[PDB]
């Protein structure tokens, strides 16, 4: 029944604000925090049990934390519209920023900060009686988001147990960039979020501009598009916990499902029917259309191609008006594909979901209304491919010891870059040896 | 109660017994890694390797603003079926019995291929090999595989479109 | 002669519900429980599935187990919901993940002791206890791990009386969940040990049983689990309503089952017919018969061309003559000889009873023993091969605990099982 | 005595859905299904094609089968379509490309096993069964390579039934189709071993009767079906109604077929006659017997006058005299004894119904075995020659998988079949 | 059931226009594909679906893609009439034309363009129950439509397989001509449409001018009106699909019957009725009289006169009010005449269609109205003489290297010439052996 959401940074509060807007208005609640006028204890009314809590007077709150080093995006939160709707004490912002620098973050900062994030996510499980999981929002190209995200969840890991983690992740885009210090801080973070977590979802900023002006016609995007786009993604995957369905999935059969060894965790992610509302009125939405648009990889949110990889585990997510026939017949249609391979140990390579709710639309969005939707997340060998575009730029970077003197110099030894060095190139190891044929093994 | 049941049906339970148990033997460590015997003769993500029975991608700046991404293809796979599995349609499905390949018999009933065009779309050069879609896995006239083959301890082995090794080099004096 | 039913996991729970919407139907129960029936024959054997409640009020013998009660809590919503017992609803507080070992070693163990205090309770009030009657998958989680674990209780417990059971089992063509191999195969390895009857569906072959013969345009799960409620209520009409032919759970056993490890049968139901066909074809005994044996019209993947019948039974419903039921088995055994086991001189069993389901003139119930069900349990064995030479997602199973040694031997077992399917197909008399 | 049809191809869908409303207009069949007759003589041999339904309603025994479904979809949007049962349309998703090779063994191999379980379940309904009745085309695709491949399996599985086909067969002037001489050797070489009895009908013929003989002004594809649909109907008519002599079709094929190979024949219909000529002349055995043997009437292009009968028979309907038709064989055969075969005394069965077709007072079909069917052969044989010597289009055959041995055994059959004809044209006694 | 119809370059796009104006006329599809307001379907029938398809609101939206190089003709199809009737993504535009290079088409430009063209068309593939065959409308004089349409055929023949491809090819008239460099596309053309075309039907220009003066009574024709004759063709010889009738002819039917050999694909094309409105009321319009006339010479679509040669095969599809009694003693009465003469080896030469829709009127055409019409596809050795003007052509200007610099720059070997040169050379050889007498080899 309940989920915890933290939110981190900059990207994961902005996309947090995109989240709880749609969460918002897909149970009804206003932004002052109050049910309609037409809801009262005539009628069994709990489905925002999920994402929201109320108080003894009625008004509902929402199980979220937005955690920052600099106040900006959380006194923008405070002075905009839903300045009612969130209790005080949950939005926590700290003096001054981590200057791109995980070790900034990691030992100088966010050491300050995290005791009070820990008491705030305690006094909000107390408050629970069916928590099954956590769901993170974070960028890893960031100081804080990396420093303060890696050491929030080792003393989460630490202080919980037999819990889900999953992550939705923004990864340095392979030729956009923001910061020169990319790849020393999406290595350290990786190798610290690599042992803490369960399933970490990708998404890349580069893709989904791709997306924006290929499916929407949108000429010059902006970040509230994507964060749009990243609401309805969570939406599709949480909906299956609060809405009648024929098969509904629990955030524990996530990590059964798509993880066959410990360290192979990474999984892509798509959303079907991205279309403007011009062409919407072009083409009928059919499952088997939308099925056959999540295995496209136009349609994926992280700039990888799987076509240089092998798929070992699919999740289906349907929502809407969708009947099982349907969704059996494409799942039959795409394994016929010969461009699309799965690896040879793994025989029965699907997960299915149905759920009768619609995806729900927003009074500004872009996107058109429609009866059904899929999204998938899935694990794949290609992903090897990203972690080795990010390994050369280490490499090429700390050839010359490039910035290391910054890293020095706010805490960390040295030694740390070596290691998390060896740990990357025995995951490309893990990547290479995995995808290689049983009948060439012997 | 199965003293005459376990006796009458002896032999075939210790034939299938012999047969099988040697298969179940792991073949990988737990951390997902392979023993020090039996080492594969290639790595995995090499191009003749992951592309021995597929087309490889191709790529194009056209439609993308940034780096550029493959398309699926509508390729179909061979009209293969389970043994003893009823004819199932949950709905109406696209057989492969149709789209049966062009190059089946074509050595035989034409003349073969006359033309250098076959490099445009059916013979591939994947890193230091050949890869061609004419002389993969033997089939029938209703596409369906002919023959099936084992290794010794009798795991099925896929078919290859790799027909030769290309020794390139740069020119000088 | 009342029977208890046992509803464990999603799957379970879903189809209890629709086949406690038909027996209260066939019953004239509303959903208040009042009695509203309308002939004395309904009520003189209404205890074989409903106890009695004090007032004007009727509970179903009924146990309801999950780990998480999401689909408790959207049955109990239902339209019938109200009529179960409250105190009869046993849940935990964190679900199976599909995981056998979870399901059956850690939070099994903390709520078998309160499911056997149940089971006991509704057992211990009955004059005369019949076989306990359970539904569950076997590719899920709960219903496979907790589902076991209960039955080799209640096997401890109840020795000397039917355990029958109806399953869920992996579609050939595409899979519900990826880890089905591990979770199928111990839950078979555990049901050939201690179930008495076993009964497997398949869901693609309710997906062939709407789209070819009744041509529905957008069928529900309420469809395929009105299929099953059908076929298992109909199993059990002859239990409860007088016949020219009487029939019982104990009978069928010893007729169907000739050594204790092949118990494992096929079920139909015949007059499925689409809306647009009803005015060509009148109901008669010839056609429920030629409907019967139309592998178009089993529950499984299986084919029976490629096996042959050990043993058949049919119960018929509605007002007939024994002559046409007998010469029509005599004639379907002899046009189709090549297809039974020739050391048995007559392989089906027939049973008659007057009363047919409302709205229908006649129905009949198939069950058969064929041994091409060896095949299914082949494509597991190979799929399980498979996976475990490459130790596939085994860390989950192993963190709970499991020794390996538990999955050598059950496919070994399993393995064995279809060598004996094999050898008793090509068995002669020499 | 149970007929089943089966229809091939768009030339046999065609000529079946004339076929369906001549018989149901002869028996009072609603085209909704209701009997509304005004005698029990039609009512009591309705069995031998139709099917009962419960309440008013009769079905047709037929099987309908094709690879793309137009010309099932013209058929069933007719006036009588709705009759037939919407179980026995068999289609595909792709064409037979006008090519023997696809139809045979790409596409029939896929789609045979849904005809032969139609096929079936329609046989074994019959509380006893007579021959099977296929029309199809031999010069198409379809038609010729699956009605062949289900003759073959038919006669596997019912080797002691009749096997009888009403074929359509090149015209000497104008071919329909480019690859005619392939399918149709082909398919003679697999009718000669398998069929029993085949009949051969010219679509020329059926021109030169519709122009000539009744002078329609606008003639269409529906005489031409009227024309053979009534022939067909009254092979079968002394099956299904009383008479002073039946007949069956078994005693047709004992009295027609001196030895196994000569089986096949050429037909007739004799009270062909413009409106305007009738009040010219009256109805009279006389009449029907000068009508019955000039060649105006027969439908093949071939003349008996360049062969020899070895065998014939003529199967009357009306109220009629015996002396009048023994009379008038006997004088034929006398007066124009050359063409007759003098080894054998009597070369002619007659046959006597009562019950005419409604609106004519008498009528007689004629059915021939006449070595004149030689001409057709040998040119055909020519034809393949020609083909096969230059390759003219042997790539698309070969490339389906055809062996070309199998065109020289059918060319060898054929070439045999013709020499043997051509011998016991000019046997003597010695 | 279905085809899908793909047009490319200026030809092709130009003939779309009317032949997508003569569909949607002919099933009755409003300009705009929307229903009255009232209705709640536009048609009661599912002919349509042959050529279109019904969203489940009931709009309908056409099977087909445009494809040019440059935006110019499908910028005016974008502006102009049936602006509603297409989906957008159909209509494909690129930047700059391929300059009349068949290298620069197929190396350098069409590369780049063909795998958005390709997903598009599977896209289509993939709503379909029952194709049974591709249309392709082009003309191999120009640079994109060459380059281009040679690619896409290789492509597609490769991945859809044995699906049938029909061409409908504008070639190079014998003494009209429009560029310089004509002999090299068409010569390069033919010998990638070799290998992978099924059956290729030939139009020249110069002979619809001939038909427009005799016939019709137009003293300045302009591309329109030959556009909407080839539209009317395509109408005969697919209506059998579409429309009830006495023989059907399935697209299958005309690769089986027309090749006797694989080389032997390329076949000329003839329609009776073309007719002025002034002549059509002074004049009977029997069966016999427009079996004479497919005939005759004038009647003919391609610069080619069949006297010249041997007929191996004829296929005569009959639209209409006909009777079948008719049409046998037509073609044996065309069987007699002396000029017209059979291979000895192909002595059954006729296949015959017979449908009983009439041709349809169009409010702005030219042709009058008419109750029955007959359209004539053959296989002829006459072709060899429009191989054996243009091959000499290219020796004339292949002698001195006059352009090849062009080629060579755009990507292409020198080689390629000379080898096309030879396989044109063995095409007119094979028409050499395949009309030798098999009286005379004995
Ligand atoms: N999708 C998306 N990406 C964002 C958003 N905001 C920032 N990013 C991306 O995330 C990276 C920057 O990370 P930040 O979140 O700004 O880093 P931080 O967490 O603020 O860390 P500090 O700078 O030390 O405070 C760049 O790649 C940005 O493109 C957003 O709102 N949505
Ligand atoms: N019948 C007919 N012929 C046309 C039409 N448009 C162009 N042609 C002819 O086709 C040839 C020119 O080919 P184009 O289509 O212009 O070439 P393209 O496809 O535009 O190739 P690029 O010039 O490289 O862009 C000439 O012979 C023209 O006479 C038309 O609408 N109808
Ligand atoms: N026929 C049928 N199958 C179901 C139903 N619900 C779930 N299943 C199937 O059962 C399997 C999932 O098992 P599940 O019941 O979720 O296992 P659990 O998690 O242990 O309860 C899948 O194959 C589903 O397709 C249902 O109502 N009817
Ligand atoms: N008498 C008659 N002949 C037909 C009819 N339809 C087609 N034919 C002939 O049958 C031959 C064509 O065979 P067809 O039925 O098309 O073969 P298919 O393509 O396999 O169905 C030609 O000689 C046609 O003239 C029909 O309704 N009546
Ligand atoms: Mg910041
Ligand atoms: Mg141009
Ligand atoms: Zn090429």
């Amino acid at each position: 029944r309940e989920a915890i959401c933290i939110h981190i940074g900059q990207a994961g509060c902005q996309v947090g604000n995109a989240c709880w807007e749609l969460f918002c208005l897909e149970h009804g609640i206003q932004p002052d925090g109050a049910m309609p006028s037409d809801k009262t204890i005539g009628v069994e009314d709990d489905a925002f049990n999920t994402f929201f809590s109320e108080t003894g007077a009625g008004k509902h709150v929402p199980r979220a934390v937005f955690l920052d080093l600099e106040p900006t995006v959380v006194d923008e939160v405070r002075t905009g519209t839903y300045r009612q709707l969130f209790h005080p004490e949950q939005l926590i912002s700290g003096k001054e920023d981590a200057a791109n620098n995980y070790a900034r973050g990691h030992y100088t900062i966010g050491k300050e900060i995290v005791d009070l994030c820990l008491d705030r996510i305690r006094k909000l499980a107390d408050n629970c009686t069916g928590l099954q999981g956590f769901l993170v929002y974070h960028a890893v190209g960031g100081g804080t988001g990396s420093g303060l995200g890696a050491l929030l969840l080792e003393r989460l890991s630490v202080d919980y147990g037999k819990k889900s983690k999953l992550g939705y992740t923004v990864y340095p885009s392979p030729q956009v960039s923001t910061a020169v210090v990319e790849p020393y801080n999406s290595v350290l973070s990786t190798h610290s979020l690599l042992e803490h977590t369960d399933v970490a979802a990708m998404l890349d900023n580069e893709a989904i501009y791709d997306l924006t002006r290929r499916n929407l016609d949108i000429e010059r995007p902006t970040y509230t598009n994507l964060n749009r786009l990243i609401g309805q993604v969570v939406s599709s995957l949480t909906a299956s916990l609060r809405f009648d369905g024929a098969l509904n999935v629990d955030l524990t059969e996530f990590q059964t499902n798509l993880v066959p060894y410990p360290r192979i965790h990474f999984v892509l992610t798509s959303y079907a029917p991205v279309i403007s509302a011009e062409k919407a009125y072009h083409e009928q939405l059919s499952v088997s259309e939308i099925s056959n648009a999540v295995f496209e990889p136009a349609s994926m949110m992280t700039k990888c191609d799987p076509r240089h990889g092998k798929y070992m585990a699919c999740c289906l997510m349907y929502r809407g008006d969708v009947v099982p026939k349907d969704v059996n017949a494409a799942v039959a249609t795409i394994k016929t594909k010969r461009t699309i391979q799965f690896v040879d140990w793994s025989p029965t390579g699907f997960k299915c979901g149905i759920n009768y709710q619609p995806p729900t639309v927003v009074p500004g969005g872009d996107l058109a209304k429609v009866q059904r939707a899929v999204c998938m997340i899935a694990n794949s060998t290609a992903i090897a491919e990203v972690f080795a575009r990010i390994d050369h730029k280490f490499d090429l970077m700390y050839s010359k010891r490039a910035f290391v003197h910054w890293y020095v110099g706010e805490g960390m030894e040295e030694g740390e870059f070596s290691e998390a060095r060896e740990d990357l190139a025995a995951l490309e190891k893990d990547y290479e040896e995995v995808g290689a044929e049983s009948a060439d093994m012997d | 109660p199965n003293g005459v049941f376990h006796k009458e049906t002896l032999d075939c339970t210790l034939k299938n017994r012999s047969t099988l148990l040697p298969r179940l033997r792991a073949i990988v460590d737990g951390r997902g890694h392979h023993l020090s015997g039996s080492t594969p003769p290639a790595r995995s993500f090499h191009p003749q390797v992951l592309y021995k029975n597929c087309p490889p991608p191709v790529l194009s700046q056209a439609g993308y603003d940034f780096t550029p991404m493959s398309h699926n293809a509508f390729l179909l796979r061979t009209n293969d079926h389970p043994q003893g599995v009823r004819d199932v349609k949950s709905d109406f499905m696209k057989g492969s019995c149709d789209y049966r390949p062009r190059a089946y018999l074509r050595d035989e009933v034409s003349g073969g291929v006359n033309s250098r065009h076959c490099h445009c779309a059916e013979v591939y050069q994947v890193g230091d090999y050949t890869m061609d879609l004419a002389r993969g896995a033997e089939i029938d006239h209703r596409n369906r595989t002919v023959n099936f083959e084992y290794t010794k301890k009798g795991t099925l082995k896929s078919g290859s479109n790799i027909v030769g090794k290309r020794h390139a080099r740069v020119p000088r004096f | 002669r009342e029977i208890v039913c046992v509803q464990a996991g999603q799957c379970g729970n879903q189809i209890g519900s629709k086949f406690w919407e038909v027996i209260s139907d066939e019953h004239g129960v509303d959903p208040t429980g009042t009695y509203q029936g309308d002939s004395d024959l309904q009520l003189e054997r209404i205890n074989v599935y409903f106890d009695e409640a004090t007032g004007g009020r009727y509970v179903p013998r009924s146990v309801l187990i999950d780990l998480e009660p999401g689909t408790m809590d959207s049955v109990r919503a239902g339209p019938y919901g109200q009529i179960f017992r409250p105190d009869n609803f046993i849940f935990g507080q964190s679900g199976a993940g599909n995981n056998w070992a979870k399901g059956h070693y850690t939070e099994g163990a903390e709520l078998i002791d309160s499911v056997l205090d149940v089971c006991c309770k509704e057992a211990e009030s009955c004059d005369c206890l019949q076989g306990f009657q359970i539904c569950h998958s076997l590719g899920g989680g709960t219903g496979s791990g907790m589902g076991t674990l209960l039955i080799s209780k209640l096997r401890e417990q109840y020795p000397d009386r039917i355990m029958m059971t109806f399953s869920i089992i992996p579609s050939p063509k595409v899979s519900d969940t990826v880890v089905e191999p591990y979770n199928t195969t111990l839950s078979v390895h555990q049901l050939v040990e201690n179930s008495d009857e076993s009964m497997c569906i398949d869901n693609e072959a309710l997906y062939d049983i709407c789209f070819r013969t009744l041509k529905l345009t957008t069928p529900t799960f309420g469809d395929l689990n009105h299929l099953v409620s059908a076929v298992v209520s109909g199993v059990t009409c002859c239990l409860r309503f007088p016949g020219q032919l009487n029939s019982d759970l104990r009978k069928l056993a010893v007729n169907l089952v000739p050594f204790p490890r092949l118990h494992f049968f096929m079920m139909g139901f015949a007059p499925l017919t689409s809306r647009g066909s009803q005015q060509y074809r009148g109901l008669s005994v010839p056609e429920l018969t030629q409907q019967m044996f139309d592998a178009k019209n089993m529950m499984q993947a299986a084919d029976p061309r490629h096996g042959r019948y050990l043993t058949a039974s049919a119960l018929f419903r509605g007002r007939m003559s024994t002559k046409e039921v007998d010469e029509q088995m005599l004639n379907v055994q002899n046009k189709n000889s090549s297809y039974f086991i020739e050391w048995i001189p007559n392989n089906i069993k027939s049973s008659v009873c007057d009363i047919p389901p409302k709205g229908l003139k006649m129905a009949v119930t198939f069950i058969g023993n064929n041994t091409c069900i060896q095949e299914m349990f082949r494509r597991v064995g190979e799929q399980f091969t498979l996976m475990f030479r490459r130790k596939a997602f085994l860390h989950w199973y192993t963190g709970e605990g499991m020794d390996e040694m538990e999955f050598t031997e059950a496919e070994s077992n399993m393995n064995d099982l279809v060598s004996e399917y094999q050898q008793y197909q090509d068995a002669t008399i020499e």
